[PDB]
This record gives structure tokens, sequence and C-alpha cells, in this order.
């Protein structure tokens, strides 16, 4: 009846009497909204006001549920909250609010005549209040709130916790919900006009606070403190007040860790290993303790005093480093909301992209050589910050020019368009006409390049592009402003391509950039983990506030000098429309004009540097066309990250050289830069490190930037990853399980489970209790993703319903008199969540026939084809190998409903969704566009591939066109081009072709078994021998290096059993990854390898034609021949598991690390690929079941059919 | 083989001073190149304006070493047709692709020739002042070679070995073409026709050459005339072809005037100016503004006033024009009033010459603090000594651009641009590129150059010329050429080329 009284809520296992009950109740929550209003607003829940309990570190705390009068009694709409200028050309200059002010939802009245400025303004404010607030990831917002509340009820087994009283006091207005959303109108329709305007965001706020409670980050009293602070921020304007105190509520942790005094922390090696632990001091130097006064005063005058009192409580009652970590994660949950921050871009445009000047003006380099238009070709700095950056950068120009000379730049431009263009899109579908006739409607850059390919070599294309405006497109991300990003056409993108190509080469010449390390695991933070285990070290996470708005035109000239130096030194003809030639030129000192030989790249770079226009133009519904002031940096450009990286590394390393030439030492060890993120590490005395850090700050101030100097002894930040004393403090409130950037229907819903599993795996080491997060994901799959509606034919209605209702539960409609083919509602069973190609979600214990249970699958269990082993684990696999059978117990698999899920994934019913239909161009036009596009760089590679593909075709071995290299560009143009500007939505239904297999596959439907899934039949017996732990198990028992890896936890014990991750410990690499995945990159389930192995088993004279048609190089040719040779011998067994680097973050990627834990009898080693296969068996079993692992040694037993399958 | 066919586009070559020799192996070669141009246009019209193998076409035409012969046929049909055409020429080598080094020539090259340039070493002919040198092999072999008549050269054509079928005539005698044609026996010859002028002046550092887009009759100047005589026509239509600083001054006289080819405007300049004119015309834009940067001393207000008048006449709208010292002459009056006025007529009334600027007062006090009072004192310093003072001038400049207060410059241009009675289209002048964050929101900012040695115009004037030269050098140190460079005749040609109504 109720979810906190089921037998699953008390046992957390699935019997046959408990799984059907959860299936029924989650179906009742997923189907109708009357039951959702009944569940969220039951009468039996008493409203609590005062409350008592523990904090995140176990100390008693008392809070009171408080809701201000401005939320229950909202003010009326004030039109001076969004003022205009006198001309009414744009909003007013200093305007207080950029986001949705809180008011009564019916108070906003568009009483103006149409085609008026006030009419446009109030229509846009209606769009702000009704459209910009619906941000839901999986389902409607009330279903997501039902998922959070259901998870909390089943976990805590009671219904009296304060978030229920918050939900009832904020959202119970009558006998219906106060608002709802419709995907047909794409807006939030209000039912109660008396409710507040910001009130539909608090459903998502309550979802995030419940996620934080499920995480173990917030307790219930801390959830009271969090919700009181969010309503206090919503008292006037919620997003503005959140952004105003976003840093004050976080930056106290340095003072807290100072007052801790001593910490026993782990010690990291150079080679990614925990080698010991030390006991260090955590007191701070005196220039850090001077900032504490300003932070205390600003904290006392700015923050809500309940949250301020919680922060002072965290300052006092912390004794370890883990105490400060727990209170810091609590304050991250208390200040961040999870929702993506979004309003009208006219409101955030003046704060995201408007240029600004800070500290001082940047002057110019002396122009040494000059064009006849007096435009600069060569220049040099007299003295100042340009001279300091160039003193370091000018030593790289000759090597970079040597590297640039060996690149074909036309093929590089075409590869840049096909792969990783910076805006990724033209932001809108545009009309494509050349000779007075339109060609296509498209938004891809490669179809745009294929259309205007006749003028790729024409110089007037560049000047034609200088006439076009630079487009503006907005962004969402949580805990951050709206961040308008620019978009520009292919020719303005082409002007910035050679500066990008030049500045890209310096990454291969230094070690002071961070591009090489984004792998999703603990290799990304290894240098911080090393340098924070050191002593006499000063850490500096120096932050430049608003860098793209701070780069002026003269600041761009600093990088332009470096680009012009490299461009003058190189020898590159034929870049674009440009070609190397003698050119009339001016020089300083020379009164007349000289003649110099100028190559193509230096022409392109000089013409780009001399014709600079940044200002983005936005097309507004209120004001028409809005332009920006100039002197920003466009950031939808080719060289956007490389510019800031090169400039910052030049300023820092040139300041090191400048201090050397002034007679001062350097204490700088490493720097890491990725554009607007600098990470400086100094080592030495406090005097020298303070002097060098102050000099770097002053030389950034001299370059025209404003800097906030957060510099510490024991904490470092880079790329939103915080390391404190050899320990990773993850940021769990940067991942939103509930909101999105864009509103988008799901349709496929296997993709929805893949997205949910990826987000759950991203929240895995940055969380404190992963088991409640597993329950939360189970309920958001059981409520949010459980509904499917499909249109079914009228004559075919009853025979479809009666056949499908034997295995599933289906909701049917009465009639359809007015139209044909009414739609049928079917809800999928909960067994679909745990299936191969279904949900692939970790499962709870299922009961066998004997009363034994399967294993509670942990957060480290593999996905992919390894989920099929649960079908055999439920079938009592130990009993099934002790009487030598392979019979799946289809009766028990039917009573849990696995066979309906497998019938559903077999019949492909969940593919029949609505589909946006594009109206394509003629295929003769497609061939013409691709043939014209091939003539732009590296002639002759694709027509040879087409010739060899036709040669394979005539000998009777046809290749598919998505594998042939001469094709595919045809396929890309065919996908992304249209002959019209509008698209239609086509729905799908069941017809006789699908009804025939509905009738055929639903008579008995035994679950099929292949001959190859005998490899699942293996088990592990527990011996009384206790394994030894790794020696770093004692070094991580003090001050855990993740929030889930505390002493005693399963992540800690998995690290203590399997060890850490290593890049050089590849014991078996070919034989493991062969039966798991690929050979090196070519997986066996690729059409490339499959068609190649077909032509390999056939005559070998056609093989070289296969190599020419794929057009692979000779090294890949040899690798792929060895791939066929390794598949032909010992390629029959294969196992296909899937893990993730965010999932196995600190843990090892190697299955060989489990061979010390499991005793395998030597009579099973009957093939050369048994060893790695059994290592994978042991490794996946040990990761799958860490929760019941008490440190005993395992013994593996195998099935005789498994031995017979591995022998042959 | 030229990039542009002379047998078809003969008038474009007549513009350059090049006349076809009348109708030998060169005579056969130019017809062969015409046939190749026609065949290339036919093959390019069938596949999206492109050629299917431009390296193959380039080898067949320029090297002449490739025969494609049918012994797919569909993929190589055009190459077989081009092969049978080039094979029948029976040339000992190929036809080299020939390009002039002019921008007006390069804009008129067809697309398929541009596709062939990337796979060919072309023969590039340099241009001195927009005129290709007539001593090249191809220009001597295909065209008539010009002969210049001057005041000392002048005689009957029988005195030299001149003939109508070989030479063309450049009349530089200062006399009428009819008088030379009937009085000295040049009746059967063809005269080359130029529409502009080239003037050589006397300079401070030497002599200065100036190209002017007016005729010698319209520009009423003779040898010996002063620089200030007919100054405004020179300013509106002239470009100095020398390095900066070119020592032109008010004391310059004319050494020589000859007829010369007219300059063609740049493509990027006309592009940015037509972007501004599109903003002026369109009804979707509420306010349109052109920011024009120039060096202090260029005479930019005198041009931009006439530019604003011509834009009002060709457009039909009211054009506002703030000077470059507008905020300075405002702040020299209103830096103490708590709520000062921002009305356009008041600020426009403060733009007169007899109002002192705020930055001029601060720079004059800064010069007095170093004992500088004279131009001879200021010129006698070293470069480091000057830069040490310009850093202090940048410190007094940064206080007015750093924030948005009521007397800030950003708020000044905000409250002028978004006023009630201010005109829709504004033209605002600036001194340096750091005002891009401060002048009102535009999409078109250009940089202006004139015929003015700015450091010579500043030392040849009164009312605190030391402060004027100091501010010129400070603003030069803050203003590179990082926006598109536009001359005055280009800004007039932009208005003349825009189709109105």
């Amino acid at each position: 009846t109720e979810l906190y009284n089921t037998i699953f809520s008390e046992t957390r296992k699935f019997t046959r009497e408990s799984f059907k009950e959860i299936e029924h109740l989650t179906a009742k929550l997923a189907n109708d909204r009357v039951a959702r209003h009944d569940f969220l607003f039951n009468n039996s829940i008493a409203l609590i006001s005062d409350y008592s309990g523990e904090d995140s570190n176990g100390n008693q705390l008392q809070a009171t549920v408080t809701i201000p009068n401005e939320i229950t009694n909202p003010k009326e709409y004030d039109p001076s909250d969004y003022p205009l200028a006198e001309d009414e050309s744009f909003f007013k200059q200093g305007h207080k609010y950029d986001y949705l002010v809180t008011f009564r939802a019916g108070s906003l009245t568009n009483t103006y005549e149409p085609k008026t400025k006030m009419y446009k303004l109030h229509a846009a404010l209606d769009k702000l209040m009704h459209v910009k607030q619906r941000k839901s990831r999986f389902a409607d917002l009330w279903r997501e709130l039902c998922a959070v509340i259901a998870s909390l009820d089943v976990w805590y087994q009671t219904t009296n916790y304060p978030l229920r009283t918050y939900v009832k006091l904020l959202f119970h207005k009558g006998d219906e919900f106060p608002f709802y959303e419709s995907p047909s109108q794409d807006k939030i329709i209000f039912n109660d006009k008396s409710v507040a305007s910001i009130l539909p965001t608090f459903v998502y706020t309550c979802c995030q606070v419940g996620t934080a409670i499920m995480s173990g980050i917030l307790t219930h009293v801390e959830s009271i403190v969090a919700m009181n602070h969010f309503l206090h921020c919503a008292k006037d304007s919620y997003i503005d007040e959140k952004l105003k105190i976003k840093g004050i509520g976080r930056s106290w942790y340095q003072e807290a860790l100072h007052n801790v005094g001593r910490a026993t922390v782990p010690v990291w090696s150079q080679f990614n290993e925990v080698i010991g632990h030390r006991t260090k001091t955590t007191s701070e130097p005196h220039f850090v303790s001077s900032t504490f006064i300003s932070l205390r005063a600003k904290r006392a005058e700015l923050l809500y005093p309940e949250f301020n009192e919680y922060i002072n409580r965290a300052l006092r009652l912390s004794k370890t480093q883990n105490d400060v970590a727990n209170y810091y994660a609590a304050c991250r949950a208390m200040t961040n909301d999870g929702t993506f921050l979004a309003t009208l871009t006219e409101l955030s445009l003046d704060a995201a992209v408007f240029p600004r000047i800070e500290q001082r003006l940047v002057t110019r380099p002396a122009v040494l050589m000059s064009n006849t238009r007096h435009e600069s070709l060569k220049q040099k700095y007299a003295n100042g910050v340009g001279s300091i950056a160039q003193s370091y950068l000018s030593s790289f120009t000759d090597e970079i020019a040597k590297r640039v000379n060996g690149i074909h730049h036309d093929e590089a431009w075409l590869n840049f368009l096909t792969t990783s263009s910076p805006g990724r899109k033209l932001t809108e579908i545009e009309k494509l006409e050349v000779g007075g006739d339109v060609a296509a409607w498209s938004n891809s850059r490669i179809v745009m390049q294929a259309v205007f390919a006749r003028e790729y070599r024409t110089p007037e294309r560049i000047f034609k592009s200088l006439k076009a405006p630079i487009k503006l497109v907005e962004r969402q991300q949580s805990d951050r402003r709206q961040r308008a990003i620019s978009g520009l056409d292919n020719d303005r993108l082409f002007l910035s391509f050679m500066p990008y190509t030049i500045g890209k080469q310096i990454y291969d010449l230094n070690d002071n950039a961070a591009q090489g390390k984004q792998a999703g695991n603990a290799f990304d933070i290894g240098e911080m983990l090393y340098w924070t285990s050191q002593r006499n070290v000063l850490l500096s996470s120096i932050d430049v506030a608003g860098m793209d708005a701070s780069v002026t035109t003269n600041t761009k000239d600093i990088y332009n000098t470096f680009v012009l130096d490299v461009a003058s030194k190189c020898t590159v003809p034929r870049f674009g429309p440009y070609y190397a030639k003698n050119m009339e030129v001016f020089e300083v000192g020379k009164r007349q004009s000289q003649v110099k030989y100028v190559n193509a790249a230096w022409q392109a770079c000089a013409l780009e540097a001399a014709n600079s226009q940044t200002s983005t133009s936005y097309e507004s519904e209120i004001f028409g066309q809005v332009k920006n002031a100039e002197g920003t940096y466009p950031s939808g450009r080719a060289d956007t990250s490389t510019h800031h990286t090169v400039l910052l590394q030049g300023l820092v390393r040139g300041n090191e050289l400048k201090r050397a030439s002034d007679g001062k030492n350097s204490c700088l060890t490493t720097i890491k830069i990725l554009g607007d993120d600098i990470m400086e590490i100094f080592q030495g005395n406090e005097n020298d490190t303070h002097d060098h850090a102050v000099s770097n700050a002053s030389i950034l101030n001299e370059s025209g930037f404003a800097t906030t100097a957060e510099l510490s002894q024991n904490s470092i930040v880079l790329l939103q990853q915080l390391v404190v004393n050899g320990t990773f403090w993850g940021f769990a409130d940067r991942i939103s399980l509930w909101t999105r950037e864009d509103t988008k229907d799901i349709g496929r819903l296997n993709l929805a489970m893949m997205e949910l599993n990826a987000l759950i795996d991203d929240l895995l080491f940055r969380v404190r209790r992963p088991e409640g997060l597993k329950m939360l994901g189970f309920f958001c799959g059981a409520i949010c993703l459980r509904r499917f509606t499909l249109s079914v034919d009228n004559k075919l209605y009853d025979s479809t319903y009666n056949n499908l209702s034997k295995y599933m539960t289906l909701v049917k409609y009465d009639k359809n008199p007015d139209f044909d083919s009414t739609l049928m509602s079917l809800i999928l069973p909960l067994a679909w969540l745990f299936m191969p190609r279904g949900g692939e979600y970790p499962a709870y214990p299922f009961e066998r026939r004997d009363g034994t249970f399967t294993e509670d699958e942990s957060m480290f269990t593999a996905r992919g084809a390894y989920k099929r082993r649960l079908l055999y684990d439920v079938s009592n696999i130990r009993e099934m190998i002790q009487q030598n059978s392979m019979v799946l117990d289809d009766d028990l698999l039917h009573e849990y409903g696995f066979t309906g899920a497998l019938l559903l994934i077999d019949l492909n019913i969940l593919d029949l969704i609505d589909e946006v239909k594009k109206e394509d161009i003629s295929p003769v036009k497609v061939n013409e566009l691709a043939t014209s596009l091939e003539q732009l760089g590296k002639l002759g590679e694709r027509e040879k591939s087409r010739r060899a593909a036709s040669d394979l075709k005539i000998r009777g071995h046809a290749l598919s066109n998505d594998i042939v290299y001469g094709y595919g560009l045809q396929e890309k143009i065919q996908k992304s081009a249209m002959a019209t500007k509008e698209t239609t939505v086509q729905s799908k239904r069941v017809s006789s072709r699908l009804h025939e297999v509905i009738v055929a596959k639903t008579r008995d439907y035994k679950i099929p078994t292949m001959p190859a899934d005998a490899l699942h039949l293996y088990e592990f017996e527990v011996e009384d021998v206790t394994v030894d732990l790794l020696p770093h198990a004692k070094h991580t028992s003090y001050s855990n290096l993740a929030y889930n890896m505390s002493f005693g936890s399963d992540g800690w014990f998995a690290f203590a059993l399997l060890g850490g991750l290593d890049r050089s410990a590849n014991l078996l690499r070919l034989d493991v990854a062969s039966i798991r995945g690929n050979y090196h990159k070519f997986s066996y389930d690729d059409p490339v390898f499959k068609q190649g192995y077909k032509i390999y088993k056939s005559d070998a004279t056609l093989l070289n034609d296969f190599f020419v048609a794929i057009s692979a190089g000779p090294k890949e040719q040899g690798i792929l021949l060895r791939a066929f040779a390794y598949y032909s011998l010992y390629g029959n067994v294969e196992y296909h598991y899937v893990l993730s680097p965010r999932q196995l973050f600190f843990l090892s990627d190697n299955p060989v690390s489990a061979e010390r834990l499991v005793r395998i009898p030597p009579s099973y080693y009957v093939s050369t690929q048994c060893r790695a296969l059994y290592n994978i068996f042991s490794y996946l079993h040990i990761l799958r079941s860490i929760t019941s692992n008490q440190g005993k040694r395992l013994g593996m037993v195998l099935h005789p059919g498994l031995i017979a399958y591995v022998r042959g | 083989m030229f990039a542009i066919d002379p047998l078809k586009h003969s008038k474009l070559y007549e513009e350059y001073g090049l006349y076809l020799r009348p109708h030998a192996p060169t005579i056969r070669s130019i017809k062969y190149a015409s046939l190749i141009h026609s065949m290339l246009a036919k093959h390019a019209a069938r596949h999206n304006g492109t050629l299917i193998n431009p390296r193959m076409y380039a080898d067949m035409i320029t090297l002449g070493n490739t025969k494609v012969t049918v012994t797919d046929i569909v993929t190589y049909k055009a190459l077989t047709e081009m092969s049978t055409l080039i094979e029948s020429f029976r040339l000992p080598s190929g036809l080299a692709l020939i390009i002039f080094d002019d921008e007006k020539y390069q804009s008129l090259i067809p697309n398929y020739i541009n596709q062939l340039i990337a796979y060919t070493q072309p023969h590039i002919i340099p241009t001195w002042q927009g005129i290709a040198d007539f001593s090249d092999t191809y220009l001597r072999s295909y065209f008539k070679r010009p002969f210049e008549l001057t005041a000392s050269n002048l005689a009957a054509p029988q005195k030299y070995n001149l003939s109508p079928m070989t030479r063309s005539i450049f009349n530089n005698t200062g006399r009428e073409d009819a008088v030379i044609r009937k009085l000295y026996g040049y009746g059967e010859y063809v005269f080359i026709r130029y529409e502009g002028c080239l003037i050589t002046w006397t300079g401070i550092y030497g002599e200065v050459t100036m190209m002017v887009n007016l005729s010698k009759r319209d520009l009423g100047l003779d040898v010996g005339d002063d620089y200030l005589k007919e100054y405004k026509k020179l300013l509106f239509y002239g470009v100095i072809t020398d390095a900066i600083p070119s020592g032109i001054s008010a004391r310059s006289t004319i050494m020589k005037i000859s007829p010369h080819k007219m300059m063609n405007p740049s493509g990027g300049a006309l592009a940015v100016l037509s972007k501004f004119l599109e903003a002026v015309v369109s009804t979707n834009v509420i306010n349109a503004t052109l920011v024009v940067y120039a060096e202090k001393g260029a005479g930019k207000t005198s041009f931009l006033s006439t530019y604003a008048e011509q834009l009002s006449l060709a457009s039909g709208q009211v054009v506002g024009h703030l000077s470059s010292d507008a905020y300075g002459r405002w702040l020299a009056k209103n830096k103490d009033v708590e709520e000062p006025s921002f009305a356009y007529d008041y600020v426009l009334s403060l733009d007169t010459d007899d109002n002192e600027s705020y930055y001029e007062q601060k720079a004059s006090e800064l010069l007095i603090s170093h004992g500088i009072s004279e131009v001879a004192q200021y010129e006698l310093l070293s470069v480091r000594k000057k830069i040490k003072m310009m850093d202090e001038m940048n410190e007094v400049l940064i206080a007015q651009l750093e924030n948005a207060d009521t007397h800030s410059e950003r708020n000044f241009y905000y409250m002028v641009s978004t006023g009630k009675t201010t005109p829709r289209t504004l033209i605002v002048e600036g001194h340096f590129n750091a005002q891009d964050a401060t002048i009102a929101r535009t999409d078109t900012t250009v940089l202006l150059r004139t015929i003015n040695d700015t450091t010579q115009a500043m030392r040849d004037r009164q009312r605190g010329g030391v402060v004027q030269l100091f501010l010129r050098d400070t603003y030069y140190r803050l203003l590179p050429a990082l926006h598109t460079t536009v001359y005055p005749f280009e800004m007039l040609e932009s208005i003349r080329r825009w189709k109105w109504v």
C-alpha cells in the first residue's frame, strides 16, 4: 500500500512477494497524477517545526523549519525591476536584476497593444517565467520529485523527515498541483495564479536536497538549514542572491583547516603510488591569515545567520582533515542548487560578453616591417609586459616554424571541419546559394564548405566575410552565469585557423599545459597528488576574473607578435587563396619601399591581425538587433584556448627569466594552464615563495587583468578538481541528475538509462554513501523511465493486447470514433532495468529456489554482456554446475518477469518512436557536392578508394558504403543537408509485419541460449584463509583520499585488495583486450573487421584491394593483418564487459591484479587463453561483490561445458 | 596565358595602359590561350563551378606534358577533350599562367583559374603604382610598348623609329591630345588614357609622391603651387605612397605633376563601410554608429563633417557627429556638477575649437612638472625619458575608462547614444583602441589615414603645441593599426556605390 511499509523497504532484497509489490507501487506512481498528488500530499504526515539530530560529523544540531512571508504571500509585479533606457534600445546600464524576480504568478499582465516595445517586453517576461524554468532530464518534474521522495521513504522506512513538510508547505495548494507542464505547448501552465513565480524551481531544489541526503552529504537537520537558506535567497531574487554569496559560503575551509593544526595525510610517489603517510602541520603563513579578517567580516555582513552559524560551528567543531572535508561538502550542497542557471540572454549579455578594462592600459610593439597599407608584418616590444612574454616565447619560433612547414594545411582545414570544429555547428539552419540558385538548407560546416567550394581559392571570399555579423548563442551550466558563446561562418573561422595551427605546436615543446591529461580517472590529478605530499611548498590557484572580456585589442597584439615571428620564419606556399610572392613593403629606417618575399601563411596571419572585429550581434525579439562593444575575445573561434594558454605561460615563464636577469632566484617548480586556469607551485622558503608569487600577480595586473589570489600551503584547484594534502575532494553538486541544458524528448529510453548510468558513474567517488545513490537511481528508473505509449491499429488492437498482456501489464483505452489507430499504454516491468541492452543497472539480491540470494551488485559492477550472467545466477548456477546441466529455470525467470523484458528487447517495440523527418536533396546533387569537396586538399585519396571498392564489387565482395573511405563524405553531406527549411514529425505504429511476430513470439517464448554463453557458468567458494592487504591499506586509514573511501568502506577495501592504477603494469594486454574488446583499436564487432575477415577467409588476391578501399596506411595494414591472424587462431572465446574510468577512478584497470586473491586449480588451464579469461572472471566477481567481502580467499569452480567450450 | 583573357576583356587591359598589337607565334599563342579559357569555363560550368582534377589540368596547360586518350571514360571525358585541344597546338612547351600583382586584377580572376593557381608556379608581374612594368617579356610580346612624350622629348614620330602598329603614346607634355595629334603628326597612333594624377612634392626629409583620384584639370594645380592651395581636394582624394613619417608639410611645393592611373579602393575597407551602410538603412537596427580612429593631427574632423553631410543627403536621415575631443571638452566643464547634462545639443555646443580639454590640462600640468615648456625641449629627450612620462599619462587616462561612474567615459557615451533627442546615426571619433570598451556598441570600427605627417602638423601650430605633440605620441603609443585601414576617397566611394532607396 505504502512504500515505507513494504517488505522490500525492510529487507532490501527481492523475493517473489516483494518484487511484485514494488513493481505495483512504482507502476501506480508512474501511471496517474491522482496517485502522485496522493503520495506527495498525504494527510497522515504531521508538520514538524523544530527538529534535532546530528550533523555531517556526528555532533548534535538543532534547526527550525522557517518559510518567509515573501514566498507564501508574493508581491505584485513591479515593472521597474526590469527597466529600460530612454531610447529604449536596450535595457538600462546599471540594472539590478538579471534573473527571475519573485512575484505572484498572475500579477504579470500583458495589457499592451501588439507591435509595441512594452508588448515585446512583457511577452519576453512571460517566456521567462513560463518557458525558461522547465528543465527536466527524464520525465515531468512531479515524477522526479516522486522518485526522490520514494527513495527517501524506502531508505529511512518512515515518513516523518523534514523534506516532506517542506514539500507540503510549498506545493500543497488545493486538490491539484499548483502548476504543470505540457510538451505540446512547451511551457509551464499555472493552475493557481496566487503562487509565486520562482516556485517551479523549488521542485528541482527539493530533488537536489533529497539527492544530497541520499548521498550521505546532508543529514535531515542539515537539509533544514539548506532549505531555509535557499528560501532566504529566494526572498528577493533567487539566482542573483545565489551568485552573490557563492564564494563566501565556500572559502572558509582554509581557515578551518588552519585551526585543525595537525593532519596525518598520505604521501604520494612520483610514479602514482601511495608510499607512506606523514603527520604534518596545517597552519598557514601570515599572508594567508591576513585574508581571514576580511573573509570573517564579509561573511558576517553578507550571509544568512543560520548558515553563518553553521559555518562557525564547522570552524569550531572540526578536529581532523576529514571533518573539514565533510562540512565543506555539506556547504557545497547548501550553496549550489544543481539547476542550470538560465534566463533571457538580453539580461545576462551585459555580464557575460561586455568588454572591460582593468588596472592599466597595454601599449603596442614597435612595428619593424610594414605592408603598403601600413599594416604590420613584423614587430617587437621596446619594454614592458610584451617584452617579458616575448623573452620566453621568441626561443620557440624556429622549431615551431620547422613543424609548420611539414603540414598540408588544406587537408588540415577539411579535417578541422569534419572533426572538432569549435562551435560544432552554425547555430541555425541557413540558406545556401551560389550562382543565383539555392543548393541546400543546412547548419553543418562541411555542407557549407561543399557548396561554396568553387571560391575556396578566391581572395574576395575573405572580404565578403568581413561584411557578415558574428552570431551569438547562449549556454547553460550550473553554479555559473549564462556565458554567451559566439558563432561565426567558415571564412572568419578560416582566418583564425593559421594562428591556431601555429600556437598549437608549442604544446609539444613544453610541459606547462594541461591538455594531455583528461582520462576520467586518477591520472588527471597525479601531479597535484605528488606536489601536495611535499614540504616547504606554496600552492597557488591564481584566478583571473573574466578573461575573455579582459583581453583588449592590444592584449591580442602580444600573441600576434609571436604569430608573426613564426609566420615570418616559415616557408609555406598555398594556404588559402594566398600564394607566396614578392611584395612591396615598408621598413623602419628605410624611406623608400622595399621588396621582400612573403609566403602564404604570413599573408594570412597579417591580414587577420590587421582586420579585427570581435563584436557579436544578437537578434532579439524585444529590441531587434543588438550589437556588443568591441574588445572582447570571441571564444567560438579556432584559437580561443591556445591564445590564453600561450599568453599566460609566456607571462609566467618570462617573469621567471626577468627575475633571473634582475638578480633574483626562482622557486617555481611547475605550472599547468588550460586557458583562464593557472596552477602555480612554488617550493622554498616563505620569503622567496611569497616574493615570486607577488611578482607573478603584479605582472598579471600589468597585463590588464584582475586577479584574485587564493594561495595556500595545503590545497590546490585545477579544472574543478580540488586536492587537499594528497586527497581528492570531489564536487558532487556539479552533477545534476534532474535538470538539463535543453528541453528534449527522450524517445528511445535505452539512451535514457545510458545517460543515467553515466551520471551515476560520474557521481561515484565524489559521493559519501553510494548505496543510497544506487537506490535513488533505481527509483528514478522505476518511476521516471517506466512509461511507453505506442499507436496501434484498430483491426489489430485486440490481438495485440491479448498477446502482450500475458507477459506485461498494459493500459488500454476505450474506443476511437473520431480517428484511426489509437495509442496503447504499456509499462515495462522492473526486470528490464537489469538486462543486456535494457537498463544495465546494478541489481539487488534476487531469491533463488533454495532460499539463497544473489549478490547485491555494487557500484563497481561491469555492464555490457556481463549482465546476462544474472539470468544464470538466478537459476542457481552452483546447482546447475553440480549436476552438469544448462537449463535456465524459465519458470522462476517468468515469475520475476525477466522473460517479458527479454521479449520486449527482442521485439524492438521500444524503437517505435516519433522521428523528425528531413526532406533530402537529390542524390546527383549529393555526389556533385562531395566530388567538388574532394578537390580542396590531398587529391586522389578517395577516388582510388572508390575504384578499389568497385573492384571488390565486381569480384563478388561488396563493401558497405559507411566503411569505404571514398564514400562517407557523401554520407555526411547526405545526412546533414535538406532541400527545405522545415521538418515534420513522423510517428510509428504496429502493422501486420510487426503483428505477425507479436503473434509468433508470444506463444510460449522460452529464453534462448547461444552456445557461447556457457562461459557464464563459474562460481567462487569462500575459504577460511584470509588474504593479506596491500601495504597502502594502512597509509589510507588516516584521512581518506575520497569521500567514499573512508576506513572500513567498500571503496577503501577494494583499493586495499586490488591496488591502484598503473600505466606501465600491462602484464597481459593483447590476450585480455582481445577476448574483451579490440585488437588494438579495431573491435571485432566492427563492419571493418567483419568484412575484412570475410575477404580474408576468401581469396587473398582481393585483400590489397580491401586495403586500398579502406585506404589505411601500412602500419594499420600490418596491425589489421595481425588482427585477422589472431582472430583465426584462438578467437572463439570472448567475454565483452564494460567499465568506465569515472567508475574505476582510483582502482586498477587490470584484471591481473585479482590473480593473487583467487585459488584456481591447475587442471582447468587447458588453453593458451584460459589465464586471462579466468583473471577476468575473478576480477569482475571481486568488483561486483565488495559489499559482502570480508577478506577471505576465494576458490573458483568451473562447469564442464565451459571447459568443453574453451577446448573447442 | 593570362589569368584574364585579353581578347575578351580588352578594356580592362586598356585601363592598365596596355593595347593589343594588331593582327607570328605570339599571335597564335594568344588565340590558343583564348580557346583554353573557353574550354575551361565550359568544363567548370558542369560540376559546381569546380574542376575535377586541377593538378591534371595544370600539368596539361602549363607543362604541356600529358596526353589523355581513350583506347571510366565518363570520369576522364573532359580531360580527353582538353588533351585533344592542347595536342593540336604543337607547342614546344606549355603556356605559363600570368597574373598581375594588382588587387583590382586579382578580384577579376575567374574561379577556375584560381583553382589552377594552387598547382602551378605562376608568372607574377609587379606593379609600381598600379601600373605593371612594360619591360616584361609577355607584355612586350603581346601588347604595344608605350612611348612617353614630355616637354623635352617632343618631336614628330619620324625622328624616332615609331610606328602605329608597335607603339602606344603616353602624352605627358602638358598640352592637349588634339594639338599633339594634329600638329606633330601623331594622327594614326593610339593614346593611353589615365584619369588621376601623380604629384611629387618637396619634403622635410626629401621628396614625397602623392597619388590623387582627380584629373589635372579638376585639381587646379601647377608646378610650384603651395601645399595649402587646393588642400581640401588633396585631403579628400590623395594618398601618400611613402613610409611614415613622410615629411610633407605646409611649406611643400610641387616639383612635378603627371597623369597617372586612378587608385582602386580596398575590398575590406568597402566591406566594413558597406556593413555600416547596411546598418544605416535597415529598420531592424535602432541605433547605428561608426567609430573612426585616427592619429591626432590627421585632419579627420574636416573630412568626417563632409562625410556626415553626404550621408545625410544620400540617406535622407539626420547624422550626428561627435568630435574626438567631445568627452574631454565635456569633462573640463562638468567634472564638479553632481548631475550634469547629457543632451546632444549641449555636448555638441561644447565641441568647438575654443574649449579646452581635460586631458590637455592634465598633460600640460604633467609637462610643467618635468620642466618641459617648449618643443625644442621635448624633442631633445631620449625615448626612455618620453616613455616614462607617457606611463604617467596612461595613469591619468585609465581613471576615466576603468569604471561606470556618472562622469565616466563609458557612461558619457551611453547617455549620449541612448538619449531622446540624439540622432539615430552617429559618427564618433576616438584616439586609441582602449576606447573600444567605452564608445557605444558598434559592429564597424575603422582606422583613418590621411595625407598628413601628424608629427609635423603638430609642431607647426600654436596654442600649446608641446602638449599637442605629447598627446599625439601618447595616443600613437596606444593606437596600433589593428582595425581596417580606410582612406577618405574610400569612404566617399562607399557612399557612391551603395544603391539607395
